[PDB]
């Protein structure tokens, strides 16, 4: 039972670890998906200033 | 001087390997003599250069039998 | 096969191994014998004068010096390698040692000899 | 035959072969003796733990880095760390490969030529050459112009680039790196009680600035609300427990980046020499360099720097002329990805130092053409 | 003691009625019959010597097909041979590890399942398929399938 | 010596769980981010034309 | 040949030659002069009575042990014990072998450099090595790392060590032990009417202490239950009848091993001085100490122990580490196992203090190389 109890604890460890890193990594891609979405909107304002400026010059 | 150890040992595997060679003074029949024992110099010389090689090429072979051994119990 | 006759399997499959061992090693000295002679071509010794014989032995010591260089190379790596498989059979035995001490007893006397301390001469088979 | 792309680096040694995507061997470059007794007989103890072996016996080693800021400081060290590089991590004798070493801008010839003279004796490779670490970091963005801020863990070094011909005259070498700023770090988690000393602690609080530090958009108002609110606390838990929480200290230690006045440095961050190592170019090429600012190098992996350094660039630069920041998502092995793709063209396959022309000039010849 | 276990699984008429005229003087106090643990410490004792008795439980029960405190026919020969030790382990490990390295014909420091077979063809030796499963199956340390040395020479124990 | 690998056990069987979803998470996020940066990239081009209307007038 | 795994220890000599499983003779270390007059005549009547032989006629001897706390404060006593150990219990010469003694931590030198020069000039043994008595039982759990809590019988000693590399910075010895655990409870069985006082009664008490003592799990709640019902009274027959009846001193006698101020030792118990030597250890260690909590020694033989220490350790430590106490069922033999093992060990053999070596260097030698 000792030796059952050991590779448990083993399969356990290995299992937090992979889940520690996959919140990195989500964490990662949303922070990346948050700043593109920002920049996207400003994008879209940039190009109604730009359409105005054009047909005023 | 670790690193003029080193170069002075590279100038000592240049010179030293390098021997003295006397034939001029050994007459024809001597320089035949010195021709001969030169010969079998060298070719004692290759001989010891393919066992050495040979050798090592066992002593990599078990190298690698033993660091296959250390990965299979790590 | 029973116990024993799978320790004689594997007892013939270690003299077969010797026997390709010993078949390795005879072809590789007879392969690099003609390597060697094909490489160690002994010279004409005669008809040749004073100059030519000087010539050729300044040749021949200069020869002797490339290959007593390159020897010097190749036993540097022999030293190498023995370091390194030395270091790899120190980590085999740390790997699967030390801890593996056996229990010494002074009083598990041997099947024979525990039966003829116990009872004089009685045991003599094993 | 494949060459061997090493990239020496200072904190982490990044290794593998040439043409392929990612190092094949990433490990800390420390060098451990042990400093206690030992008691115990037989059980195999080393005299000194290198690579990632000494990140694993910490806890009773005096770890060393052999690189202080890009120089070299420790030749036997370094000896024994490429030496476990190419034979345990790599598993390939060097007798039989190309390597590809990579060295800081304005770095001291003397380090290059031992270097070099290692290379060609020690472990007797067939041919090394030497690249600056900032031209490979613009191969990997498959540019060939732009101004590329290499902000490794030794020293930043900014060299700006046009059509292929580098701007000796305006690279601009700044000895501020990550190991400032972990040391920063470590200075000021004292002012809530948390005290690391030992050089085992430092690894630690690489850690903790790893996980926990950003980069803050704005200094003043991040300091205003994480002086009144405490919605910043983020706590982390040390290698035996004992959770830490770390308040404003999160975005103060890589602000140092630009305030190099905090760890008393006088020159300006890296938001200022970057302009100034534009303005030092000529005058027709600054708007090519404004728009392809380049970032590589580990420690510009912040969270939110890629903003920050925008924002600084646009308030120093004139208002009409496009700044854009690459901060591509591989930065961290930005340098050796371009050192791979360098290694792998044919038309600088004749580029290395062939040993018979060492032989010949001696270890000077890497000033020489073969730069 | 190679020899011995080997000779005394199939003995002839003198060692094995040495063995039985043993079983029949012990009836001076240890009359179980088949030898249980308590009468084969009794047996040991009144010889006139107090062995300590583990080495006595692990020749019992140790090596055992059932391990239940009596003792069997082929480990009672076990224990015997066990008393010193002549099977030298399948030879020595530099004849081994020239073996293994010769074995290793693709030279990675394993052995494979196709040259292992096609070298167990070579050998020519009696072959039993279910023998050949069972030292696969010593060679399962890590359940790869292949023999390193360590499995190697741990299924290689005894072979004489 | 049961009950504590019992309770290793169920311990790894969660995080088994967790990390699945993580997995889940971090494809969607990413397939997000592939989208958003080829609209970015649209978004670059239509500037570029602006801009070059813009000087020309 | 065989060595002689010697261990003097305090309170009972354990021998046998090395590579074994048991000490072939264990018997207490006790000399005891005869202190009547005598009237028989020829009776054979020995002046000093040693080892097991003077448990047996101890109702006419005055006992007393040559060792205190682990200091020898009686060398003449010490040779007697040690010559009976050689020759009546063993029956081999010491001429012929080599010995292993064994040390508590932080003793003094003088007794290390005269056990040193007895076993050289008098029994004049080819070569013999000392060893601290903790190394010892780590040796015999199969362990490499671990803090070891060694509570004999003389003095109590607490010695961590990793990967091998003790800590000599970490070792916290305190003279509390099996002998102050008799004392006190032979001071309390007076409360209820029963003094014993003679020499000789001190081992009735121990035996008292070791068949009917254990530790509880939680003091107070023992207290209470102790003071209301009756289920705790266990009685014992002294040598003579007249049976007697232990209350709740059952678990007052070794509870001062966890509150040394029951016998006004300032201390703080072993529950606590062993989580004060590991947080004296670096902080990336403490897990793995946490983690292999070894016990040994006669006195942690206490029906109980394992599961208050752990409780009162794991109250004291963070919540996140695992705390785990190693008690194997030979825990009272453990020192000798291990020193067996270290004696059988082929890397060992070098480190003998062989006998020329000390010809030249003087019974100083111990202090020297050869530790
Ligand atoms: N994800 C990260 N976040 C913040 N800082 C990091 C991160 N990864 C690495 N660093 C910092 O960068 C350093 C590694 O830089 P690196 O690019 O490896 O230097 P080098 O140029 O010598 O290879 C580390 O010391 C660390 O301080
Ligand atoms: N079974 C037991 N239960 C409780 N206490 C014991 C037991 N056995 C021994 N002791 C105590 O331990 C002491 C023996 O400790 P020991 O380990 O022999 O000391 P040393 O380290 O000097 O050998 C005895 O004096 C006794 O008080
Ligand atoms: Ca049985
Ligand atoms: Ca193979
Ligand atoms: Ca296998
Ligand atoms: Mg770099
Ligand atoms: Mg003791």
């Amino acid at each position: 039972i000792e030796s059952d109890l050991e590779r448990a604890e083993e399969r356990a460890e290995l299992s937090e670890g992979k889940c520690a890193e996959l919140e990195e990594e989500l964490k990662t891609v949303t922070n990346n998906l948050k700043s593109l979405e920002a920049q996207a909107e400003k994008y879209s304002q940039k190009e109604d200033k730009y359409e105005e400026e054009i047909k005023v010059l | 001087g670790k690193r003029q150890t080193e170069r002075e040992k590279k100038k000592k595997i240049l010179a030293e390997r390098r021997k003295v060679l006397a034939i001029d003074h050994l007459n024809e029949d001597q320089l035949r003599e010195k021709a001969k024992e030169l010969w079998q110099s060298i070719y004692n010389l290759e001989a010891e250069k393919f066992d050495l090689q040979e050798k090592f090429k066992q002593q990599k072979y078990e190298i690698n039998v033993l660091r296959n051994r250390i990965n299979d119990n790590q | 096969i029973s116990a024993s006759r799978k320790l004689q399997l594997k007892t013939l499959m270690l003299q077969i191994a010797k026997q390709e061992m010993e078949r390795e090693a005879e072809e590789r000295r007879g392969e690099k014998g003609r390597v060697l002679r094909t490489r160690c071509q002994p010279l004409e010794l005669d008809g040749l004068g004073f100059e030519e014989l000087q010539d050729l032995c300044r040749q021949l010591h200069a020869r002797v010096d490339k290959v007593d260089e390159e020897r010097y190379d190749v036993e540097a790596k022999v030293t190498k390698n023995i370091t390194e498989i030395a270091d790899l059979t120190q980590k085999i035995y740390d790997l699967r040692g030390k801890f593996k001490r056996p229990t010494l007893r002074r009083v598990r006397i041997s099947a024979d000899a525990m039966m003829q301390a116990l009872l004089g001469t009685r045991a003599k088979e094993s | 035959t494949t060459a061997l792309v090493c990239d020496n680096g200072s904190g982490l040694v990044k290794a593998g072969f040439a043409g392929d995507d990612a190092p094949r061997a990433v490990f800390p470059s420390i060098v451990g003796r042990p400093r206690h007794q030992g008691v115990m007989v037989g059980m195999g103890q080393k005299d000194s733990y290198v690579g990632d072996e000494a990140q694993s016996k910490r806890g009773i080693l005096t770890l060393k880095y052999p690189i202080e800021h890009g120089i070299i400081t420790n030749w036997d060290d370094m000896e024994k760390i490429w030496h476990h590089t190419f034979y345990n991590e790599l598993r390939v004798a060097p007798e039989e490969h190309p390597t590809l070493l990579t060295e800081a801008p304005l770095n001291p010839k003397a380090n290059r030529e031992k270097m070099t003279q290692i290379m060609f004796e020690t472990f007797n490779v067939p041919a090394m050459y030497v690249a600056i670490q900032a031209v490979l970091s613009l191969y990997a963005s498959g540019r060939t112009t732009g101004i590329v801020l290499d902000s490794g863990d030794g020293v930043t070094h900014n060299v700006p680039i046009y059509e292929g011909y580098a701007l000796p005259h305006a690279i601009m070498r700044l000895d501020l790196a990550g190991r400032d700023l972990t040391d920063y770090l470590m200075k000021i988690l004292t002012e809530r009680g948390y005290s690391f000393v030992t050089t085992a602690e430092r690894e630690i609080v690489r850690d903790i600035k790893e996980k926990l530090c950003y980069v803050a958009l704005d200094f003043e108002n991040e300091m205003a609300t994480a002086a009144s609110s405490s919605s910043l606390e983020k706590s982390y838990e040390l290698p035996d427990g004992q959770v830490i929480t770390i308040g404003n200290e999160r975005f103060r230690c890589p602000e140092t980046l630009f305030q190099p006045s905090f760890i008393g440095m006088e020159s300006a961050g890296i938001h200022e020499t970057t302009y100034n190592s534009i303005m030092k170019c000529d005058i027709d090429i600054r708007k090519d360099l404004y728009a392809n600012n380049v970032l590589s190098g580990g420690t510009t992996m912040y969270p939110g720097i890629a903003d920050r350094m925008q924002k600084e660039i646009t308030a120093l630069a004139p208002s009409t002329m496009k700044i854009k920041i690459i901060a591509p998502p591989e930065r961290k092995y930005s340098v050796w990805i371009g050192g791979s793709i360098l290694a792998s063209l044919s038309t600088f396959q004749q580029m290395w130092i062939s040993k018979q022309e060492y032989d010949e000039a001696g270890p000077s010849i890497v000033h020489r053409k073969c730069f | 003691d190679d020899i011995y276990k080997a000779a005394v699984e199939q003995l002839t008429e003198e060692q094995k009625n040495e063995f039985k005229a043993a079983f029949d003087i012990f009836v001076l106090g240890a009359e179980d019959g088949c030898i249980s643990t308590k009468e084969l410490g009794k047996v040991m004792r009144m010889l006139g010597q107090n062995p300590t008795p583990e080495e006595l439980q692990e020749m019992i029960d140790e090596v055992d097909e059932d391990g239940s405190g009596t003792v069997d026919f082929d480990e009672f020969l076990v224990m015997m041979v066990r008393c010193m030790k002549d099977d030298s382990k399948g030879k020595s490990e530099e004849e081994l590890s020239d073996l293994f390295r010769m074995f290793d014909k693709n030279a990675d420091g394993y052995i494979d399942l196709d040259e292992l077979k096609m070298m167990l063809q070579a050998t020519g030796e009696t072959i039993t398929e279910d023998d050949i499963e069972e030292l696969m199956k010593d060679g399962d340390k890590n359940n790869d399938g292949r023999i390193d040395y360590d499995e190697f020479l741990e299924f290689m124990k005894g072979v004489e």
